[PDB]
């Protein structure tokens, strides 16, 4: 398996590496249109991305997390691989967020919000620090963090 | 003051860049990526996205390399 | 994250009048002469309904909508139980003239929406000699559940005859009130992408037919809107 | 420069957020059951890599005389502890999957229409800002369905029977926001998300708006006629409207939409007889779009209750703003 997947790998990565640059944003109506679409262009028909980065063991331990159980939360929750652009969450539902916390909590890290006293002295501690950063009401990309 | 229109990649271009890669079968590939940003284009991309792209299929496929590799080092013993 | 409520008439005649007398005390309704001056009052808050009904039809029902607030109609009782405290003798005369003056005459500045405020409140306490419709209206005595009861022998469909406005009028109302929603209907399905129309649409034949009209309009008389005119004494 | 990410749920998804609730709502041990089987499982999927925890260390701790230690001669007594665990496991998965689909297969038929309802509302907003909704006050609703479920019945025949004491209670909360005129809109879209069986094919797509044979009838109506026998040649047909002996008495009642012709009663979809009149008689659409909106929501009246504060403030509570 190793061997013949691993010889399926280059477009295995560009399956995977295409999903989340780009359907980071759209709903799983428009979404799954284009995994087909470019599945058949690839010929590779099985092997469905969602199994194939994340095993078994991880689902589990996400709903375990308290994650939502949707499918559009499996998507979403892989998305957080992506680390070169940073992710932003919009989450009506706090738990989707609560649970990136969450398992984030044993874990280095830190939480603010968009207006905050101490916002820009939190911000200045965390990137010396290293810790791990989530901000809440962001209602637009701050000039500052361009 | 001199405008210039810098909007867009030449295709031409865009073929060369995954390539370039190999310097720093895979003919198949270096078209396939233009064509799926081609689909994007439907919603809307950027040649940053297009790059964001990239970065991610080398150092994930990097990645995966490796944790296959260590995989096969186990599975050899 | 709102408990989000509407503030307006109620649509039906009867709504109106569930509403006023919902919201209506029971002990005003109900006194020691029971039924003589409360007997005006329901007069009241059947009148108001209709004015606020007519709206539904314009410009011709009413020239404007009018803001008939509440108030209009709680300080026509206000008036009403103070005239009414009056021991006896009271006069529905003047307290319709008093009425079009002071709490609708401030709403209506136009002739002909005056003309016909005038004509509701002389139908509902009269003085003319030269109660409301009957098979609607069955009349009740003081108890405050018997008015309630009323409202259901009140049909749900409400029409112009008992406005007073013509029948074929709810037709022409039905149409564009139908138009709309469908209109309203055909909005919900998509949310559109959207587009630069500045380039196209002026390029597009939009614009277009405005010119293809005045075209033929003149051509007879071209010399019409080509001639001169002489600036005459 | 960054990476747009978007929760929302999906119907898929939301159903079965629900169904979680009802779960708890019908029965606490449907939950309490369920649920601690999940996680044993989950142990049990901790405890197998454990196992397999040990297998990597056996090969690589010295690379060589594995076969003299003893600590590997114990590695074959854990083995059993796992198989132990895994049989365990086996049996568990297997037991709770045919019974826990019963449990929880009850409920999702009611689910999904409350999955429809949700994702109708929604769309709501579209036409008119501020016709947004908290998907929490959604819950907190529906919450009250258990609350006041309060039917004596087999559970198979109650579903059905909370679907529909639910819509009723559905319906009045929105209509707290919903201007005059848009609350037919409402109805009517509403609707049509529940249940697309009666407007099956394509009807709505005419209907929506996206003559030689007939001599009787009103020309302004002629040229909807021909309009409407196009798009629907099967309907059009079927209609016998040249006939126009039945039409002759339905066609000049006011007040027709009632006195549909008896014949056809039978015959045509309930739905469709407002495609009659759509082409007919635009006098009655408005009645007819409310009687059947009505008739199929079950209320007598499109309109809700009337406004008086104080029957509406008990709702209220000091988490949620009241805004008018």
């Amino acid at each position: 398996e190793i061997t013949e997947e691993l010889a399926t790998l280059p477009k295995r990565a560009q399956l995977a590496a295409a999903f989340i640059t780009y359907l980071s944003a759209a709903p799983e109506s428009l979404r799954k249109t284009c995994l087909e679409e470019w599945t058949k262009s690839a010929g590779l028909e099985k092997f469905d991305l969602r199994r194939f980065l994340c095993t078994e063991s991880e689902q589990l331990i996400w709903k375990s997390e308290g994650l939502p159980s949707d499918d559009l939360s499996i998507e979403n929750a892989l998305v957080i691989l992506q680390s070169r652009v940073c992710p932003f969450l919009i989450d009506p539902s706090s738990q989707a967020t609560e649970w990136l916390k969450t398992h984030l909590k044993d874990s280095r890290l830190e939480v603010i919000n968009q207006q905050d006293s101490n916002f820009i002295t939190a911000l200045e501690l965390a990137v010396r620090f290293g810790k791990t950063l989530i901000i809440q009401e962001m209602d637009g990309v701050e000039p500052v963090l361009y | 003051c001199q405008v210039l229109w810098m909007e867009g990649w030449s295709n031409s271009s865009m073929k060369k860049i995954p390539e370039m890669l190999f310097s720093e079968v895979d003919p198949d590939f270096l078209k396939s990526f233009l064509l799926i940003h081609e689909s994007c284009k439907a919603y809307g991309a950027t040649p940053s996205q297009y790059m964001t792209f990239l970065h991610v299929y080398s150092a994930i496929s990097s990645s995966k390399k490796k944790e296959l590799l260590k995989r096969q080092s186990h599975l050899q013993a | 994250s709102s408990l989000k409520i509407t503030y307006e008439s109620p649509p039906g005649l009867k709504k109106n009048l569930m509403r006023t007398y919902e919201s209506w005390t029971p002990e005003q309704i109900s006194k020691k002469d029971n039924t003589h001056r409360a007997h005006a009052l329901f007069s009241l808050a059947w009148f108001h309904a209709a004015c606020q009904e007519r709206r539904n039809y314009i410009p011709q029902g009413w020239t404007k909508f009018y803001e008939f607030s509440l108030s209009d109609l709680r300080a026509g009782y206000n008036i009403i139980d103070r005239l009414f405290d009056g021991a006896k003798d009271v006069q529905w005369e003047f307290v319709h003239g008093l009425l079009e003056n002071a709490i609708y005459g401030g709403r209506i500045d136009n002739y002909f929406d005056l003309r016909v405020l005038q004509s509701y409140l002389k139908q509902f306490f009269n003085s003319s000699v030269i109660i409301f419709p009957y098979s609607v209206s069955l009349p009740q005595s003081c108890s405050i559940l018997d008015y309630r009861a009323v409202i259901e022998k009140i049909p749900e469909d409400d029409k112009p005859s008992f406005f007073g406005l013509p029948a074929n009028i709810a037709r022409s109302s039905q149409r564009m009130i139908s138009s709309q929603v469908i209109s309203q209907l055909r909005i919900l399905g998509r949310s559109i992408t959207a587009g630069s129309k500045f380039d196209r649409e002026i390029w597009s034949n939009e614009l277009s037919p405005v010119l293809n009209l005045w075209k033929k309009l003149n051509q007879n008389s071209n010399l019409i809107h080509q001639k001169v005119p002489p600036p005459n004494d | 420069i960054v990476t747009e990410v978007n929760f929302t749920t999906t119907r898929s998804g939301l159903r079965g957020q629900l169904l979680a609730l009802t779960i708890q709502h019908e029965k606490p041990d449907l939950e309490e059951q369920k649920t601690k089987l999940l996680q044993q499982e989950e142990d049990k999927k901790i405890q197998l890599a454990k196992l397999e925890e040990s297998l990597l260390e056996t090969l690589a701790t010295s690379q060589g005389n594995i076969l003299e230690n003893k600590d590997l001669i114990e590695s074959l007594n854990q083995t059993k502890a796992s198989s132990a665990l895994i049989q365990e496991s086996l049996k568990e998965s297997y037991k709770l999957q045919i019974s826990l689909d019963q449990e929880r297969d009850a409920y999702l038929p009611l689910a999904e229409s409350a999955s429809k309802m949700y994702f109708i509302i929604s769309d709501l907003s579209k036409i008119n800002n501020m016709y947004r909704f908290s998907l929490a006050a959604f819950l907190r609703l529906f919450q009250r369905a258990l609350q006041n479920k309060q039917d004596s019945e087999n559970t198979e025949q109650r579903i059905q029977s909370l679907i529909s004491s639910l819509q009723h209670m559905v319906y009045e909360y929105i209509c707290r926001c919903l201007f005059k005129a848009d609350q037919l809109m409402f109805a009517l879209h509403f609707v049509r998300g529940m249940h697309p069986e009666l407007f099956q094919e394509n009807e709505w797509d005419t209907f929506t708006g996206v003559d030689q044979l007939p001599s009787w009838i009103d020309q302004e109506r002629s040229w909807a006629v021909a309009t409407l026998k196009i798009a629907l040649p099967s309907l059009y047909q079927t209609l016998c409207f040249e006939d126009a002996a039945l039409w002759r008495t339905y066609y000049n009642n006011s007040m027709c939409e009632q006195e549909f012709p008896s014949i056809l009663a039978k015959k045509v979809s309930l739905f469709q007889q407002i495609l009659v009149v759509q082409v007919l008689r635009p006098d009655r659409l408005q009645s007819a779009m409310a009687l059947f909106a009505c008739k199929t929501l079950g209320l007598k009246e499109v309109s809700p209750l009337p406004l008086n504060l104080k029957r509406l403030y008990k709702e209220t509570l000091e988490i949620e703003p009241i805004l008018i």
